């Protein structure tokens, strides 16, 4: 699905992609949800992940109107949710999953610089 | 499923303080909850919005006249506009703004709109003036009444074809005004007599005006 | 604040395009141009987002664009059901937005007609009763989208003016009405009063005198 970004970017400020984020992202929630999965185990694959399809395109529009980096989060809408692995390299099963609304705060093929941190995350549809 | 319904009081006195509620109905993210008004034509003005987080963002041209708030309780939100003048007469829409990529800074879901009218005016009845003339065209000007509606008909219902009654128009005073007009064979102008039948329930008024040449 | 044309017409099958001129801080300062389809008394549909993006369930035939500070929206292969009013918005500055005045996209189903302008001067009754109103009757035209302006002698007027938005007649053609209310001083000082109505690049202008 199509995601959104959030950041704690300050509305008034000129560092190039603080500028982008203020006009691209919502303010960040200081209390996200991270719920322990009981009992169950889920299959991950960093290499088949359509979160590294959308991030990569926002870095395009970042530069497009560009002319200190801050943390950006990526998050899901209703009907969907992010499962995160608490175990793991990038592929195969994972017993300790928890569900999250957003990713961690990310300092910025740079797709795969993102996969260096993405690997733990995956989307599912309710 | 996600719909929006606006609710509110339709008239307000100048210098008072308008306030409207929009009721979400689907339906629950990172959207924005917005108020946008239509000056019909003109005419489209973003008032402000409030974020799911509680961040408000208003239009700078409203120098402190304005607040927006949330009731996560009844899946609804609301606007307060202060010190209104006749200027603020408009259609008021509520809407969902998104910051999803591919829809950033856009308004995916809208409300059906609802009309809001600013006027001092207590009930007034109309002043009915004629509009004098093969084809000729003649009419009644129905001026300075309140509130709506008004009923016009020509020659006690008999004359129907070629007739057209206009939408009313709110003057800066606070009072309404409209026109009705029919085209006729000028063959019959000193022969066939013509009368418009104005009818204003609010003031329990009924005017039958003669319309004739020169 | 953004500038659109008032009307835009085409027959079934034809292709049409709508300009939306902004400035460098509105359009051409951001790729957050959006477009809304709005049928009357009914809730607006977003149809183009972020300059050229069709949301789900929006047919391949609608399309966005912008060259400089002039964004633009296209409908390729008209159908009867596409007749509506179209607006554009753009993000601007730290959290703010602007719109266009709107454009009536008329899908042609009948022969065009230019407006019949009838301009009634104030009646005797109204004069003798302190008041004066000038009535511009605009009738028998198609497409149903017009634009009025007034003149005292040879000079523009906007205070004391109000105007209807086009309504169908018994015979499926359109009609509208503009008013100029003013005191008898104003009426009988000025040499002439001119109502002028724009329909499709043409501009008809009636005039009356005391």
């Amino acid at each position: 699905t199509t995601l959104f970004c959030a950041s704690d970017a300050k509305a008034h400020e000129t560092e190039c992609h603080n500028v982008w984020a203020t006009h691209a992202c919502v303010p960040t929630d200081p209390n996200p949800q991270e719920i322990h999965l009981e009992n169950v185990t889920e299959n991950f694959n960093m290499w088949k992940n359509n979160m590294v399809e959308q991030m990569q395109e926002d870095v395009i529009s970042l530069w497009d109107q560009c002319l200190d980096p801050i943390p950006i989060h990526y998050c899901t809408p209703a009907g969907y949710v992010i499962l995160k692995c608490n175990d793991f390299n990038g592929t195969g099963p994972c017993k300790n999953v928890s569900s999250v609304q957003c990713t961690h705060g990310i300092k910025p093929n740079i797709k795969d610089n993102w996969r260096s941190e993405l690997y733990k995350y995956k989307v599912v549809q309710i | 499923q996600v719909q929006l319904q606006e609710s509110g009081p339709g008239l307000v006195k100048p210098s008072q303080t308008l306030s409207l509620s929009c009721t979400v109905s689907g339906g629950s993210g990172a959207h924005y909850w917005s108020w946008i008004r239509q000056y019909p034509g003109k005419g489209l003005e973003w008032i402000g919005y409030i974020h799911y987080s509680g961040n408000t963002y208003y239009n700078p041209s409203l120098k402190s006249r304005i607040t927006i708030s949330q009731h996560t309780s009844e899946n609804q939100f609301s606007l307060k506009l202060n010190s209104v003048t006749v200027a603020d007469t408009a259609v008021y829409y509520c809407a969902r703004g998104t910051r999803l990529r591919t829809l950033r800074n856009a308004f995916d879901i809208w409300g059906q709109g609802t009309m809001v009218t600013v006027s001092s005016a207590s009930t007034k009845g109309p002043s009915v003036f004629p509009l004098a003339p093969g084809t000729a065209a003649l009419g009644c000007l129905v001026k300075d009444y309140f509130p709506e509606p008004v009923t016009v008909s020509w020659n006690s219902g008999a004359l129907t074809s070629g007739v057209h009654t206009f939408p009313a128009v709110l003057q800066s005073s606070g009072l309404y005004s409209l026109s009705s007009v029919v085209t006729v064979p000028s063959s019959s102008l000193g022969t066939q007599t013509y009368i418009c039948n104005v009818n204003h329930k609010p003031s329990n008024t009924k005017v039958d005006k003669r319309v004739e040449p020169k | 604040v953004l500038t659109q044309p008032p009307s835009a017409s085409g027959s079934p099958g034809q292709s049409v395009t709508i300009s939306c001129t902004g400035t460098s801080s509105d359009v051409g300062g951001y790729n957050y141009v959006s477009w809304y389809q709005h049928h009357p008394g009914k809730a607006p549909k977003l149809i183009i987002s972020e300059v050229n993006n069709r949301p789900s369930g929006v047919p391949d035939r609608f399309s966005g664009s912008k060259s400089g500070n002039t964004a633009s929206l296209t409908v390729s292969g008209l159908q009867a059901e596409d007749e509506a009013e179209y607006y554009c918005s753009s993000y601007t500055d730290i959290h703010n937005f602007v719109f266009g005045g709107g454009t009536k996209l008329t899908v042609l189903g009948q022969p065009k007609a230019a407006p019949s302008v009838t301009l009634f001067p104030p009646s005797s009754e109204e004069l003798q009763a302190n008041k004066a109103t000038l009535v511009c009757l605009i009738s028998d035209f198609y497409p149903g989208a017009v634009t009025v302006a007034w003149k005292a002698d040879s000079s523009p007027v906007k205070a004391g003016v109000e105007t209807t938005t086009p309504s169908k007649q018994s015979n499926n053609k359109y009609a509208a009405s503009s008013y100029l209310s003013l005191t008898p001083e104003q009426w009988k000082s000025h040499r002439s009063y001119s109502c002028q109505v724009t329909h499709e690049g043409s501009t008809v202008e009636k005039t009356v005198a005391p």
